[PDB]
């Protein structure tokens, strides 16, 4: 089985950049069998480079497909507002399974901004339910990893949180991410101290928000 | 004109079986394979199988789905099909038709290529065995835990629902800057649930009302929240 990897893992450029993509392969390909795909999320893969340097028609000559053997590059020249993406090289034939790379996606520069942190306690009208949400947001910040972890009366939490990031923002090429903790109300009114603690490279250190459960 | 047009998005039980089609516009179907892919949340895109449409019409599938996955064409309605039995929950994703001339016929100019030029617009199929519900809406209400100086965070929780998708809004649409919503994420329980959260100043919450807007329209379900601060 043929295998193939991509550098950078993402790429970080500011539009009118050059960017440099790389797929290397496990074994040589034939140039006629390496191809390279865009993907946005939510849209179908747009073909960009088949045999390796052709372009269907359509696709615009800023991008640009080199290589051989082992070693394939897709460049564009120049970054549009509308590259930002994820490209998969792909081993296009002429056996099966035909691979996708595990893809590079380019992302907006901009400097580096750490998350402003907030917390939220369930409402009273969720326990009613039986169930207790806790939401940890994390806003505003770049790059996109970050780390959350949840600890109630300081014990670690695993296993009862779940993440969602947003896309890169238009305006300020931020991201946010919310993380919530699931409880049961039982659960939740035998313990105190509710904390998010949160690290991130834009922070000195981690910053921990907390509150305690019944104080206003 | 060249397209492929794909049939509509379906939830299906597991164990069940589902076919979607892949209809070709515009172009000589039987000078073209057909390629069937999907793309599953968080993951890269799965080749899946292709058709031997023009030669014979004989199906090469993935390793994966082999045993369970059918892949035919009709050549008098230019029309190709995957079929993927006994679902499983692992199964959710966006499928994904192509055509591709394969290596198999000269294109004047362009040889015997390969190139997947052509994609069909996807078809969700969401394996669950989940009810459709609507949403219950919980407030995130601003306090000092959520407040950085002379700005506060507040928000709705939009939780419990199925399947996809949830709108959101904020004031019916006058209030856009610095609103996030969440992609939703699918619980333990099968139901999926998202956050959306606004920064307002600190200032603004005795005197500017926030509520936010949750249409389902899968279950019929609208819901206009009101988010008040804290009571103290």
């Amino acid at each position: 089985e043929i295998v193939l990897t991509q550098s950078p893992g993402v790429l970080s450029l500011s539009p009118g950049e050059r960017a440099s993509l790389s797929c290397r392969a496990s074994h040589g390909l034939d140039t006629s069998h390496l191809a390279w795909f865009q993907h946005k999320p939510g849209q179908p893969p747009r073909l960009l480079i088949y045999g390796t340097s052709s372009r269907p028609p359509g696709i615009p000559d800023r991008f640009r497909g080199s290589g051989s053997g082992t070693d394939f590059t897709l460049t564009i020249t120049k970054l549009e507002p509308e590259d930002f993406a994820v490209y998969y090289c792909q081993n296009s034939g002429g056996g099966t399974p035909l691979i996708f790379g595990p893809g590079t996606k380019v992302n907006i520069k901009r400097t580096v901004a750490a998350p402003s942190v907030f917390i939220f306690p369930p409402s009273d009208e969720q326990l009613k339910s039986g169930t207790a949400s806790v939401v940890c947001l994390l806003n505003n910040f770049y790059p996109r990893e970050a780390k959350v972890q949840w600890k109630v009366d300081n014990a670690l939490q695993s296993g009862n949180s779940q993440e969602s990031v947003t896309e890169q923002d238009s305006k300020d090429s931020t991201y946010s991410l919310s993380s919530t903790l699931t409880l049961s109300k039982a659960d939740y009114e035998k313990h105190k101290v509710y904390a998010c603690e949160v690290t991130h490279q834009g922070l000195s250190s981690p910053v921990t928000k907390s509150f305690n459960r019944g104080e206003c | 004109q060249v397209r492929l047009v794909q049939s509509g998005g379906q939830v299906k039980k597991p164990g069940a079986s589902v076919t979607v089609s892949c209809e070709a516009d515009g172009y000589d179907f039987p000078d073209y394979y057909i390629h069937w892919v999907r793309q599953a949340p968080g993951r890269g895109p799965e080749w899946l199988g292709l058709i031997k449409v023009g030669h014979g019409g004989a199906a090469i599938y993935a390793p994966n789905l082999r045993g369970r996955v059918s892949m035919t064409r009709d050549i008098h309605t230019t029309t190709a099909y995957m079929t993927l039995q006994r679902l499983t929950l692992d199964d959710t994703a966006t499928y994904y038709c192509s055509r591709d001339n394969f290596g198999t016929r000269p294109v004047p100019g362009r040889g015997y290529y390969y190139g997947m030029d052509v994609w069909g617009q996807g078809t969700t199929i969401i394996v669950s065995s989940a009810s459709t519900k609507g949403p219950s809406v919980f407030p995130l209400a601003p306090s000092s835990k959520s407040t950085s100086g002379g700005t506060a965070a507040l928000g709705c929780l939009v939780k419990d629902y199925f399947p996809e998708p949830v709108t959101v809004s904020w004031n019916s649409g006058a209030l856009t800057s610095g609103v996030h919503t969440f992609p939703a994420v699918l619980q333990s329980s099968g139901l999926y649930s998202l956050s959306s959260v606004v920064t307002v100043p600190s200032s603004s919450l005795g005197t500017q009302t926030y509520i936010c807007n949750v249409n389902h329209k899968p279950s019929n379900t609208k819901v206009d929240k009101r988010v008040e601060p804290k009571s103290c």
